[PDB]
DNA sequence: ATAAAATCACCCGCACAGATTTTTTAAAACGCGCCACGGGATTTTTAAACCGGTATTTAACGGTGTATGAATCCCGTTTTATCTTCCTTTCACTTTCTTTCTCCAGT
DNA sequence: ACTGGAGAAAGAAAGTGAAAGGAAGATAAAACGGGATTCATACACCGTTAAATACCGGTTTAAAAATCCCGTGGCGCGTTTTAAAAAATCTGTGCGGGTGATTTTAT
């Protein structure tokens, strides 16, 4: 994800390309969706879905008084922008787990 | 189950209906989100013709698809001017199935709400039903 | 009786976000006590008003060239007035269980 | 006449479908407050001068500062309460192969 910054009124979105490995988009959306009504995240006033034939693209809007660095890391600390892998690696060797 | 889109002007903004949810989402991976707009169903509807005015209100699918047009029913509080799109497109399967869904749907806008044949509001898509190739 | 289209519960590991639940800690409080501080009555000293005079320092006034205050037009923000709703509640009705009253065949 | 089984009556307790209403939500109309323009118009900056004020030398005197005695309430100590914050412990949930099940329409 990015910041882009309007040349002239100065308001700044927030773009996003790519969603990590297994994960809904729309579970996702709805999870930002929810986080803003209950008051948890501040500093959203727009939010809205435009992937097309060409790519994913997802916009997010800011308020006036925010600013896009830190909603984007409250994003990544509470929504799934990130997620944890762990690595077990098992199988059978000669009819045997190790 | 709407898939609405965003376009805010009613009269540049369609409408389709589809028989199902396989149809459903192959027509929803394929559209264009800015003024399209995708309803799915669920099989053959009720005959409003040979059922009753409670039995045709205590139905899901009618209700749902009255709701989505948003006019109002029973031509009290039916107001032809309350539409949320100017262009409803019937697009059913190639099959004679479909020319039996499409009779249904067609004796339904006919006999519940005239005024938007009248006007001029309804289409029907082509589909096709064969593709040949060689070499 | 042939066709068209749909929906839900559980088992097995693992990692993490969110919701209770104890546990610890700093602030507020109460009782008792003592001495630091302020009131009252003398001595002492000095800050400012008053007479001069002189020597500066400011404000009112007359030209030019801007920066801004009131007015107009919009769009996101928050208030307030206005609809529907699920649990509490009884209550007349219905149903269902328990006891009683005969019949009644047999000897 | 008497006995014991069985069916029918009658009576009492529990489940039931329907009930105002009210706090608890929910949804629109309205009043609000914060930016983009547009200037005319009042405000900022620069030379001139009469006048108002600051300053020095020497009194003075009435008022404020300094000093001493004492008697208290306002801080200080020790020991309890009590919210507040932090650490610890539970609760859901989804990933992918398996077991078994549900519903509505036309003729």
């Amino acid at each position: 994800a990015e910041v882009e910054v309007d040349a002239k009124t100065g308001r700044e979105t927030i773009i996003v390309h790519e969603i990590p490995y297994q994960v809904n988009k729309a579970r996702l959306i709805e999870k930002i969706a929810e986080l803003v009504k209950e008051k948890r995240v501040e500093g959203i006033s727009a939010l809205r879905d435009e992937s097309d034939k060409d790519g994913m693209r997802i916009v997010i809007e800011v308020k006036r008084d925010a600013v896009g660095e830190v909603v984007l890391n409250n994003l990544y600390s509470q929504t799934q922008l990130q997620v944890s892998f762990g690595i077990n690696m098992v199988a059978l060797h000669h009819g045997q787990p190790k | 189950k709407l898939a609405d889109c965003q376009e805010r002007d009613p009269a540049l903004s369609e409408l389709y209906l589809v028989e199902g949810d396989s149809a459903g989402g192959s027509a929803k991976q394929g559209r264009n989100r800015k003024n399209q707009a995708i309803l799915p169903l669920k099989g053959k509807i009720l005959n409003v013709e040979k059922a009753r005015f409670d039995k045709m209100l205590s139905s899901q699918e009618v209700a749902t698809l009255i709701t989505a047009l948003g006019c109002g029913i029973g031509r009290d509080e039916y107001n032809p001017d309350k539409l949320r799109y100017h262009s409803i497109i019937i697009m059913t399967d190639a099959d004679v199935d479909g020319s039996h869904i499409r009779t249904l749907l067609l004796t339904f806008f006919y006999r519940q709400m005239p005024e938007i044949v009248e006007r001029g509001h309804v289409y029907i898509a082509q589909p096709p039903l064969y593709k040949v190739k060689k070499g």
